[PDB]
RNA sequence: UCUAGUAGCUGGUUCCCUCCGAAGUUUCCCUCAGGAUAGCUGGCGCUCUCGCUACGCAGUUUUAUCCGGUAAAGCGAAUGAUUAGAGGUCUUGGGGCAUCUCAACCUAUUCUCAAACUUUAAAUGGGUAAGAAGCCCGGCUCGCUGGCGUGGAGCCGGGCGUGGAAUGCGAGUGCCUAGUGGGCCACUUUUGGGAAGCAGAACUGGCGCUGCGGGAUGAACCGAACGCCGGGUUAAAGCGC
RNA sequence: GCGAAGGCCCGCGGCGGGUGUUGACGCGAUGUGAUUUCUGCCCAGUGCUCUGAAUGUCAAAGUGAAGAAAUUCAAUGAAGCGCGGGUAAACGGCGGGAGUAACUAUGACUCUCUUAAGGUAGCCAAAUGCCUCGUCAUCUAAUUAGUGACGCGCAUGAAUG
RNA sequence: ACCUGUCAAACGGUAACGCAGGUGUCCUAAGGCGAGCUCAGGGAGGACAGAAACCUCCCGUGGAGCAGAAGGGCAAAAGCUCGCUUGAUCUUGAUUUUCAGGACGAAUACAGACCGUGAAAGCGGGGCCUCACGAUCCUUCUGACCUUUUUGGUUUUAAGCAGGAGAUGUCAGAAAAGUUACCACAGGGAUAACUGGCUUGUGGCGGCCAAGCGUUCAUAGCGACGUCGCUUUUUGAUCCUUCGAUGUCGGCUCUUCCUAUCAUUGUGAAGCAGAAUUUACCAAGCGUUGGAUUGUUCACCCACUAAUAGGGAACGUGAGC
RNA sequence: GUCUACGGCCAUACCACCCUGAACGCGCCCGAUCUCGUCUGAUCUCGGAAGCUAAGCAGGGUCGGGCCUGGUUAGUACUUGGAUGGGAGACCGCCUGGGAAUACCGGGUGCUGUAGGCUU
RNA sequence: AGCAGAGUGGCGCAGCGGAAGCGUGCUGGGCCCAUAACCCAGAGGUCGAUGGAUCGAAACCAUCCUCUGCUACCA
RNA sequence: UUUUUUUUUU
């Protein structure tokens, strides 16, 4: 029912998204991007891995979901189903079309222009597929789950452990200080940067 | 279209601004009597057939719709032509529009 | 193929700028153009008469008439080959004043000034411009201190 | 016999050397195997220019000065799209039961996006200017404009050559004019298509019109373009046979 | 269709020719195709054909009126069309949609729509059935073939016999 | 024949039966001018009144409206409400857009008249801007104390001059139904119906990961969600070759070749006790049948067999039938 | 140091809230006979001068929001030109030149023209 | 383009100088215990309209919109 | 002018 990947690869459109211009497209394949524990705070989850594109491609919705299903069932296995948090970050936008599946149809390149087929997700080199965060402790279950789930993708992928904490942007080295300087204050998932740069009863709700 | 009866408008013959009398032109009959009427029976006497031709892609559905402007004035009683746009109706003297009325 | 329509594509060339909608300034009415003075063209669309083609925005031609509202313009529009004198009217809005020619305006005085001081000075001064030269012999002082010692960083995988 | 009927279609179209040398593109056409039209070509000139016993121009740069919304970037900025927690609460909300959790809304954050989105915003682009047709003084005309000796334009005299960036080059102009109006390929950009030695575009170069050295061979690649020769040296590519 | 001053037809032309040395048991024009047994319903459509005209439209010529005339206007105004008739062994056409009989499934009796009638008697995967090599039986060891049956038959069917 | 955004690579221009859409109109006002107001939405209040009746205050950069599609533009606006009007009128040239710098359509600044509005400055010769349309010939109306009407004169008539209108949508504008299997001619490989060539979506054949299946056990044997390939024995896509002709389906006959191996030789593995079977390796030497139905390739059944494997050679093979 | 009338550039000028405002002015303010217009002298128009800076308005303030400007982002992203560079490709590196934009961190918070006043 | 017509309880129609109907369609009642239509009864018509005439009009007259039949055809 | 049916042995 649905052609092979190779088919479409090699990002040799622009963008296409849903719109009004752009109706009937299926949905996607992966409706969840966010599992495991998601309310854990930032300090019980420092350590964070990433599944780095290495390559120009575009990536299948229905790749993203066998990924992200593979490496919950690998992290659920050896970490436990509250022991980590999966991030997708990537969201297919992207609308590959298809062409007429072939007396009353005209026939042939007359008229060419497809219909939509499914969503794929156009990423860069360098940029991020997939992140979990966990115990310091998990570090060689997050490469081993990672490592599984590149079989679902076409081109090539590295595993990276940040240098930040969890999923925020402050480095791991720095995050604590930070927090007890009252530079950040957690808030969910993630944390709050506070500046000096506001009304002072902010800084003194902060401090008192 | 609503046109009204009367409008000023500048008259050539007067040579200023006049009310007018506003009418709807019409086509008058052929004179039969015309050099093109008669060149034209001339030629379509005798065995050759149809020596013209008869136009039958017909494309518009309006028309245009002249208007016959004639001077008040007693002494000048001058006529003029003014076209408008396409119309598909036309009425002239129709009742005036207001805002304040129940739908 | 594509319309003829005269505003296809203008979209944003006839756009007025980011906060800057609403009311002319009244200064661009101000503008005193004469017969013979150059003229940038850059439509406006708050004001919808007078216009100037798109291909006139962004050309530069000189005065050849003034009217009440409008100036004629002398520009050259290049058409298949052959470049010709187009005369087209543009309402003010659409025109301000050429800082080129003023620039050269000054330096035609500077030098006519500078002549005449030369002869009463009995000197000579430079008046054609020069291209920059190849830069002098010169010495660069240490002041006692080291050059800094630059070297290229080791590679790291970031985010 | 009219009749050598007409054919935008196929075939053919006869000596030599010399010089110059294309087009498959624009607009109109019952126009799409054809024409007319502009373009590209040639021929005939002509008007001038420099120099010895410069009139001006330019597929270039520089110096000034404008024009722009593509690449990028942005979404804790507008329009759209969209993931997750957190802190509060009016709740024409719901559920389990004095109620309490959810949902809703708000606020501050957060993940990911746009050919037909954008505050911002390149590189490469396009226009203009770089003086004697200039600059500065004095006067005259006007029915236009007008508080005015106003303003604007025009006209008549006079003065000022350090010729007002670099580089290169001799320019201007008239008539007549054939062929062509099936194109194709490549770097980069780019639309449709899974894609194609597929179809369709932009810029430049090329093949077609062109042989030569190299790629064993080859329309287009790399190098280099050609009168008949001798010497020397190279390019791209090579140097076991 | 035609009783001869005619029907059908020939001919540039002649009250010229053929049928016709003929006269309805004849000549001319069509369709179906022996015998047997039958030949259902539809005249709304298209043709052909009849006269009631309530009679509308309706050229040339003729008539009247105005003007100086050319001209113009008015009344009158044949056939044909219109209007009402026949007619399918003329060309042809012959549906659905409902309302419903004690397991079902099927389902007469009632009413409606287009453009009149809704396919009667018979016959059939036929030289006519797409699906289809239809289903059952028989024929063989084995049969997309043959035969006999079956009936919502893409799209059978009554002198288009 | 036209218009909007994009394509389109930040001047302009730029193609495809590219993408998303609109047009053959509509308006005496929705044209023109002036004045006075502020819109969408939201919060808080008020008898019936409630999610939506009307009244009031507050916030409101336009998030509303401006008739048509879209883009731009616009706030004591161009929007809403009133008042007065016909600049949507009569003329001559210049210019822009498409462009050949012919035309039409549309549009821009002027100039001369006559007017509207407002106290006035001003604004207005149609619609806030970019679409809404049409030659010659012929006809028809309107204008002048107009010109001709042929020996002269008067009067009808006719002709002419200038501006409108009746239309050509194949929209630079012939007056136009079908069939040909009885066919004809000039041509075209500028162009379809075979092979071949590019491509491989589809077909066919493999591989990777491992969620599960397999009593137990991911991997004896399989293999979901995904993903990478190969082949040209499928069918498409394209139109490079051939239309002054490359004979065309199938069968029959005959040779050779390939291996992605059905059997047979030699092996490895098993959920291999034996028998039977399955998985894999070297491997194409040898073999791979007789018939009913169908023109058939294909299919199906009957029966033997060690097995009754799959293919190519111009979809081998018509001066072989 | 300031204001008023008319403005130019249109936030360094706006927005929220707090403090201060001498003198002129600008206002709030009082009233409806006339001019004028309303459901309503609220607005608009007219005639004033008892009171008041409460408001508008001006100046200042806020680890204020916005706005302007500069760093950082960063010689990063992108890009003119080049190669018989690499890579199966996707794409990437180098030579030759140009060269951005958020987040993040600082500084600033109207200048001014003509005419006429006050600060005596 | 020319002539001749017509629009009616919702219908098939009938008259020209006002009194609006008939078999049908809605409704209520007689008669019988029959399932009737005759029988009586009511409602239902701006008679498609703009103006003109006259003491008065679907009805008469001029035009529009809703058609009909026939005829006619050089942009 | 019409008016069909009506039930199982007991
Ligand atoms: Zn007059």
């Amino acid at each position: 029912g649905r052609r092979p990947a190779r088919c479409y690869r090699y990002c040799k459109n622009k963008p296409y998204p849903k719109s009004r211009f752009c109706r009937g497209v299926p949905d996607a394949k992966i409706r969840i991007f966010d599992l495991g524990r998601k309310k854990a705070k930032v300090d019980e989850f420092p350590l964070c891995g990433h599944m780095v594109s290495d390559e120009y491609e575009q990536l299948s919705s229905e790749a993203l979901e066998a990924a992200r299903i593979c490496a919950n069932k690998y992290m659920v296995k050896s970490c436990g189903k509250d022991g980590f948090h999966i991030r997708v970050r990537l969201h297919p936008f992207h609308v590959i079309r298809i062409n007429k599946m072939l007396d009353r149809l005209q026939t042939g390149m007359r008229g060419a222009f497809g219909k939509p087929q499914g969503t794929v997700a156009r990423v860069h080199i360098g940029q991020v597929i997939m992140s979990i965060r966990t115990k310091l402790q998990n570090k060689e279950h997050v490469i081993e789950a990672l490592r599984r789930a590149k079989f679902k993708f076409p081109g090539r992928q590295k595993i990276h452990i940040s240098k930040k904490w969890g999923f925020t942007k402050f480095n791991a080295d720095e995050f604590e200080d930070k927090v007890a300087a009252k530079r950040l204050i957690p808030d969910g998932c993630g944390v709050k940067y506070i500046p000096e740069r506001g009304p002072l009863d902010k800084w003194r709700a902060l401090h008192s | 279209v609503n046109v009204p009866k009367t409008r000023r408008t500048f008259c050539k013959k007067c040579g200023k601004h006049q009310p007018h009398k506003v009418t709807q032109y019409k086509k008058g009959k052929d004179s039969l009597y015309a050099q093109g009427k008669r060149r034209y029976d001339r030629k379509q006497s005798g065995y050759g057939g149809q020596t013209k031709p008869i136009f039958r892609k017909k494309a518009k559905t309006t028309k245009k719709i002249v208007l016959r402007l004639e001077c008040v004035e007693p002494n000048c009683r001058s006529k003029r032509m003014l076209a408008i746009k396409r119309c598909k109706h036309f009425e002239l003297g129709g009742d005036k529009k207001r805002k304040g009325q129940v739908i | 193929t594509n319309t003829k329509g005269k505003r296809r594509g203008t979209r944003y060339m006839f756009s007025r700028p980011f906060r800057k909608h609403g009311v002319v300034p009244l200064a661009t009415y101000m503008r005193i153009y004469k017969k013979g003075d150059i003229v940038d063209i850059k439509g406006m669309g708050t004001v919808q008469k007078g216009m100037p083609h798109k291909c006139y925005h962004g050309k530069t031609g000189r005065v050849y008439n003034v009217t009440q509202h409008a100036v004629g313009i002398i520009v050259n529009k290049q058409v298949k080959g052959k470049i010709l004198a187009k005369r087209i009217n543009v309402r003010i809005e659409h025109i301000k004043h050429s800082k080129s020619r003023d620039s050269f305006l000054k330096r035609v005085k500077e030098n006519d000034q500078k002549k005449k001081e030369a002869k009463e000075k009995g000197t000579w001064v430079q008046l054609k411009r020069q291209p920059a030269p190849p830069r002098e012999a010169h010495f660069v002082r240490t002041n006692g201190k080291e050059p800094e010692l630059l070297e290229p960083i080791p590679y790291e995988f970031m985010a």
